[PDB]
């Protein structure tokens, strides 16, 4: 039963790691993440096994300072869907939007839980587009921020764990063996090419 | 074990040389269990 | 011969039917596999975009969604040896060989690598599949060996694969062959230094759709 | 006309040179009309 | 393939059956057969006393009984050319060589001629099978012709041939196999200079007793 | 094997029958055919009037008429190459080689190149099968072509083709036999460099006439 793709897939990993200082000069204070399935190589060699994907998200957010003692502080989350415009600092107008979903979570309280669901154009997620338009399948923002009126001279660092869910998959593909080189492109290296069998003694062994 | 059992014979005006191809693959008995992540990647 | 129906599933219909002039059998140019030859790939829906009433029909359209039925013949001598690997496979990326970790920096296949043409185009390193991805494995995809001692045919059925029903034919290429000499070419002196291997294509089922003059 | 595909694959100790025979017929909707004495002779 | 099911009769039983791991293929290693071969002969019920469970259950009992079912493959290419003949031979007794007839000075077979074990032993006078017997007229034992023209492969199905329903499988073997180049090997230059010639065997409805631990 | 039945008819009957020791295969000697050959025909009535009883009770009779069955072999090995057109020809007048517009002094075949016997006789300029009619269409007779990568046999059934049905097995030579490598014998340097070519020819029904002891 743990063999099957729902079970495969299905585990609350950790996608992505946001950093955040709301300082000064450089008052920034918000922490835009585009959030992409193919941050660690785990998951990436784990999803590049298959050709099409369809699956829903939670997201859950485990906000700590930087020492890591948590005082009371209001937290916005906003999650800014594909196709609208990401906000550019901390209090711009892109924060009392409406369409953008917001979550307002204290650090004091459980960590932050939300589930986002299948958001592509076409009808499943392709990782591998052989043509011309990377394809144009996205699933959003995360710019997070703390509200506040006087400006907080903290600095926290948020973790954004991600599980799948309803996973369906299509047209297995071998599994990638080479390192990788870059995010969004397949590219080997040329010269030193790992063979995917470490060498023995001889051929008539058992080594 | 693969073994030469009598010889590889060969008539004139042909190469003595071939390759023999190994495949291989699970069967319906195969059954997995304890997920755990891999170690090929760093 | 024997049929490797890919995928289990008929090209099917789900806009124009020519149904005459386009199911026939488009024949390509025979390739001449030799002693150290590496092997070859084609992108289908951009081989026939060039060739007759087909390329008419896929150029001056906007939509499209046809199946194919392959056929590799590769006729050699009874005293030639070796084995090929013909293999289709959905969404062919071909990779960039690199050492660069910058975007602007690390090289990208040009327009005459991922879009061979009417004339394919030849690996370079047949062993990673051009694509990090190592070949040994490639029997995942619908397959056939050519073995040079008990046949010298191969056909695969292969339906439409796509997310979405209806895509552009030119700037998208559904999916690839790759032919892989795995064992290599071997002859007595005296024989026939290069064997030819014919393709031959027939678009099963296809629709075209919005077509701009 | 008549192209070469691919190529003339030959094993060793064999000759890579042939030929191909053309012939060629009518069908049954051959239908021929106005008689008229031939050219061939002088 | 053709079965030449030797003086008609199937081996059947009349003490222990195995039944399960003495029932398999036992693969003797291949013969290189050349220009200037002889022939070969292999005494059958001390070919397989070494060789596993068949030999371990053959040396700790005393009584035994079993047919055999061989098969003998010959594999060539199609430019070699020759002849084979393979003969089982019931108490194929090996003479000795020489000119005297004085009890202890005329010559005896040693104890690695009469008993070859599971590497078998060459002839060395083919004509008069090493018995003073011409082997024109060998044909008269159960016999098929491996002629590289027409098949590779030879099977006898041989039923237990002796006049005691129960004897000893160390101190006498049975019947024998002879396999003779009647043809001579003939082959152009540049080809494989030798062929091999393989051999398995069956022991068919086995039966065991008196064992001594 | 195929047979090309000659015309569509069964040679029939219409006198004494000898039924026993004529419809016998006879053999005729095998032909060497070479590179450089040209071909060879047969005047069939007389070919067998030196052979047996057949020879013997068409010599000594007077009226004559039968049917042949033919047999035509060209065994060659798997690495020779070529091609043979085998046709009869009724009534296959052998013209003369000359430029020569008076009577007696235009040339004439003489008579054993007329008749050529049980030897056969090779042709001078087979492109107009040596009677001024070009060999290209020379296939609007009952033919079958020897392919020597397809068959190596061929068999006609030819039927009694005369405008009287009598006539003399002596002086006039009913139907010919022409056998021409249209693609030449090629092969490489190792090989047999000559390959045979046999004839069996059957006399279906027999009839003789009025003989003369």
């Amino acid at each position: 039963l743990e063999t099957t793709i729902n079970h495969f897939f299905s585990r609350s990993g950790l996608v992505g790691v946001v950093n955040l200082t709301d300082g000064g000069t450089d008052t920034t204070g918000y922490a835009t993440w585009d959030i992409d399935i193919m941050g660690f190589v785990q998951l990436r060699r784990k999803c590049e096994m298959f050709t099409y994907m369809r699956f829903n998200a939670e997201f859950t957010f485990v906000t700590t300072t930087k020492n890591g003692e948590a005082r009371p502080y209001m937290l916005q989350y906003m999650y800014v869907p594909p196709g609208a415009p990401k906000p550019t600092g901390r209090d711009a107008f892109q924060w009392q939007t409406a369409t953008n979903p917001s979550v307002f979570v204290k650090l004091t309280d459980p960590p932050a839980q939300v589930s986002v669901p299948f958001m592509s154009p076409a009808s499943a997620y392709q990782w591998f587009y052989d043509g011309y338009p990377c394809p144009n399948n996205m699933m959003g923002t995360f710019a997070v921020r703390v509200v506040s009126r006087e400006a907080s001279q903290l600095k926290l660092q948020t973790r954004v764990y991600m599980k799948l869910k309803h996973v369906r998959a299509w047209v297995p593909r071998p599994i990638r063996s080479q390192p990788y080189l870059l995010k969004n492109f397949p590219n080997y290296d040329s010269s030193k090419i790992t063979n995917s069998a470490r060498d023995r003694s001889s051929i008539k062994q058992a080594n | 074990t693969l073994w030469y059992q009598t010889n590889y014979v060969v008539p004139p005006e042909t190469p003595g040389e071939a390759y023999i191809i190994a495949m291989g693959a699970a069967q319906d008995n195969f059954t997995l269990k304890i997920c755990k992540d891999t170690d090929e990647v760093t | 011969a024997n049929i490797v129906l890919a995928y289990g599933e008929w090209p099917e219909y789900c806009p124009t039917r020519p149904d005459v002039s386009v199911n026939r059998f488009y024949t390509l140019d025979s390739k001449m596999w030799q002693e150290n030859s590496t092997g070859w790939y084609w992108k289908f829906p951009d081989v026939l975009n060039k060739t007759g009433v087909f390329g008419q029909n896929a150029q001056f359209h906007y939509l499209y969604r046809s199946g194919f039925c392959l056929h590799v013949q590769c006729n050699a001598s009874k005293f030639h040896q070796g084995a090929l690997l013909v293999a289709v496979i959905p969404e062919f990326v071909i990779a960039g060989r690199g050492s660069n970790t910058k975007p602007n920096e690390a090289p990208h296949p040009g327009f005459t690598t991922t879009f061979p043409g009417t004339t394919g185009a030849t690996f370079h390193d047949p062993y990673v599949l051009d694509s990090g991805v190592p070949l040994s494995q490639a029997l995942i995809y619908p397959h056939q060996w050519i073995n040079l001692r008990t046949n010298n045919c191969a056909t695969v059925i292969v339906p439409y694969i796509n997310a979405v029903p209806f895509d552009s034919a030119i700037n998208h290429s559904n999916f690839g062959l790759i032919v892989i000499p795995v064992s290599p070419l071997k002859y007595s002196s005296g024989a026939t230094t290069a064997i030819p291997i014919t393709i031959t294509i027939a678009p099963l089922n296809s629709e075209f759709g919005g077509l701009r003059q």
